[PDB]
């Protein structure tokens, strides 16, 4: 017998759309996810880059969280 | 160049929520893979600088995050969409845990601009068009499994400043 | 002189989309408030909604949170 | 009708992050104010049954949680634009640490339906008109604190299930 799944379930989505102008966003992206993936799910990494953003120097850096279909914490467990 | 998790750091996050957390495979037997698409070089659109610093940053974490990383570069967006269906079709997702895609190029506020975008001629590669291709129906190999898209789509439409006063 | 401050911050959206037909999706969403603003803040309380949703009864059910530019966790602190 | 939050609790919460979590103002001298949006009558659009206990709960739940709950009911995407527009120039943001928007309707992939809409002739609030109203330029007052938006706007466009055998 035929059973149902969520056509779109289990996304998350970081985006930015700043100038152009590495780029400042992806340095900033790889360094909070060195430090914090052992640690913080991806949607608490993607909350503290927003945060170090919170200041806006030289041009306005503020990358959002978008179409968030999880379910559950993604914990990459860097060494696992 | 990751700080690693520690099997007791591992044990603490599982112990704080019970079935609330995403399930990881083996790390022996897993094929995790991740896709990396840059548009650097345009037809119309100003050369993306610091590309080839972002693409080597990316790869490096993703690889070091247990992924096998797929680099694709300059491509309009009938080429983006021919390799993201066929990303969505990769046997190794089947023995994959998650996925991770990052696009780096210009965007628009519908979505991502291909190498042959103007404002003439349209070259886009609609949001919507990504999790369609990657969702359940046409991707049932990540079924219920957690997809990260990192989108970085250069707009001068982006947000934003306004000016106070103390 | 003039300070500049990001135009947008501080965000967070939850969105039901679906059919009518309480309703399902403000009912669970009154229930997981009421049992979970103590312990977790409100990005955490939507995923929880979702995790709720995640077999596919009757209808099926699947809000998204969307355009999150906050920067820090928002508890409700309940009795505060 | 809510668990309360413990003195040792909140003093956890607070060790967990540092500067990581939003301020709450005094319990005694703060003005924290809500705004609920409820369609329930429409031209062209079926009656929502259930609005009634929809709105009470969400009102009740929102008291319960500190705020002072305004109720506005079968507005046109005009009467909500111009609702929106008092709401964040009303004096108690000042003095308050947090809001709540809350938007039961029909909707389309845009933005919400207001009592007049047609396919003929649409009336629509969209999505980033919420935003823009609430934001730091035409919200200063709420600069700084979260705002937390919930949308119930259904659609016949919703997501949606793909059908598979074991």
């Amino acid at each position: 017998a035929i059973k149902k799944a969520h056509i779109e379930k289990d996304f998350i989505a970081f985006c930015s759309s700043t100038p152009d102008n590495g780029s400042v966003f992806i340095g900033r992206l790889i360094e909070h996810m060195q430090e914090y993936a052992c640690s913080c799910d991806v949607e608490e990494i993607f909350r503290k880059v927003r945060f170090s953003f919170e200041q806006p120097d030289g041009r306005a850096q503020m990358p959002t969280t978008e179409r968030v279909t999880l379910t559950r914490c993604f914990y990459l467990f860097p060494g696992h | 160049n990751v700080k690693l998790c520690s099997l007791e750091e591992a044990q603490r996050i599982w112990k704080q929520k019970s079935a609330e957390i995403y399930p990881i495979m083996d790390k022996s037997s897993r094929t995790r893979l991740a896709l990396i698409i840059c548009n650097e070089e345009f037809d119309s659109i100003p050369r993306r600088t610091g590309a080839e610093v972002d693409i080597t940053g990316m790869t490096m974490l993703l690889q070091n995050l247990g992924y096998s990383v797929d680099v694709k570069k300059n491509l309009t967006a009938s080429d983006m969409t021919t390799e993201l269906e066929a990303f969505a079709h990769r046997p190794e997702h089947k023995t994959s845990d998650s996925t991770f895609l990052v696009f780096m190029s210009h965007g628009i506020r519908e979505g991502i601009c291909g190498k042959k975008h103007s404002e003439q001629v349209p070259d886009i590669l609609q949001l919507n068009a990504i999790f369609n291709m990657l969702n359940t129906k046409n991707c049932p190999s990540l079924k219920d499994k957690p997809k990260v898209i990192i989108i970085q789509a250069a707009r001068g439409d982006s947000p934003g400043v306004v000016w106070f006063k103390d």
